[PDB]
């Protein structure tokens, strides 16, 4: 499915949002739930839908930050990453 | 939104 | 069981696993720089747990409405 | 360490 990612996020926009208060950059980490997460919420209302980062990982989601796996409610290690 | 997450879908 | 090293923003959230420092006033680093110092916690000898509300998968309450365990944080309303 | 993957008991 050819979604567009989500919001970027996070310091100086460095990361994409992985759910309403996930952000997570490939070279950041991910912050869940931080300030760093606060553009998230607004993909909400976006009526469009997304989808963000692509090696597909793990409970529903994918690979966020450097061996992260995040969907669009947790954020687990997973080294598939 | 979040695909996972969107109205209608 | 201790509340293990503390971590992030001025010490004031507490790791709850070697890469996720949570905090009531912070929420959860999963595998940031703030997250760097819990690696020590694995050189500590005593046993530590970070938290008190249990929640999902041996989880505890790591931060608003996030509930976190050695390994991941999900999104848990209850906590 | 950690509770979890310490060496636990």
């Amino acid at each position: 499915l050819e979604l567009r990612q989500c919001l970027p996020c996070g310091p100086g926009g460095k990361g994409r949002c992985f759910g309403p208060s996930i952000c997570c950059g490939d070279e950041l980490g991910c912050f869940v739930g931080t300030a760093e997460a606060l553009r998230c919420q607004e993909e909400n209302y976006l009526p469009s839908p997304c989808q963000s980062g692509q090696k597909p990982c793990g409970s529903g989601g994918r690979c966020a930050a450097a061996g992260i796996c995040c969907n669009d409610e947790s954020c687990v290690t997973e080294p598939e990453c | 939104c979040y695909i996972q997450n969107c109205p209608l879908g």
